[PDB]
């Protein structure tokens, strides 16, 4: 998931928006 | 915006910045 | 442990420290 | 909620555990 | 994205997140 | 400037991009 | 509470959270 | 010590309490 | 260097930066 | 102490060095 | 003052601390 | 440069002052 991806790879602020409420 | 390498507490700070008063879930695999 | 005033991103760092692997939700509307 | 407990007022690490998944 | 009150070092962390590899200037006199 | 926009007032991530080199 | 991997300034933030107004000593070996 | 342990291994918030005043 | 208002966890990050390997004490009762 | 010097008032990095071990 | 190992957002926090209201430029190579 | 040096090697607060405005 996101936690794993942003750390072991790279991620974007737009991917992070998927986790807002 | 640029790609991000975010580990640990740095990822939670980014979520806070992105989501704000909307809130967010922090849900690591395992 | 002690009682803290915890606000904004500081509150989310505290949740990360306390919850870690379990994950957490930050929902300021609730 | 959390803001009212932990930011206006004061809260313990034990209260923070209420917000773990 | 949401609108945030961002102050002091929090403002500079936000600029780092948003700008990254491009770099940024922080000029509070301006 | 930035302080007035983002600290006294409120600002978006898009406004923050104005300060990238 | 869960186990923590805390390096650098992240360890000092955790001490601040745990100890609060009680204060704390930060004393690295060497 | 604690600094070394929390970083090279792992430590708990209860171990950290040993360092409060 | 410049004069800063430094509070709460920000004060402890500043002490970590300034003191590093020497370590520090944070004693707000004193 | 430190809070009064560095948080109510303003303090320099040199004053902060007074609190190094 | 002591030597610093500063990566990522930790370097920007140190710049903020050192420069304050003077401001600063954060300019990574590539 | 500074970003590279502080991370891959080591740097001092006095080197960082070179980047203030
Ligand atoms: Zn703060
Ligand atoms: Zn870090």
């Amino acid at each position: 998931g996101i936690v794993e991806q942003c750390c072991t790879s790279i991620c974007s602020l737009y991917q992070l928006e998927n986790y807002c409420n | 915006f640029v790609n991000q390498h975010l580990c640990g507490s740095h990822l939670v700070e980014a979520l806070y910045l992105v989501c704000g008063e909307r809130g967010f879930f922090y849900t690591p695999k395992a």
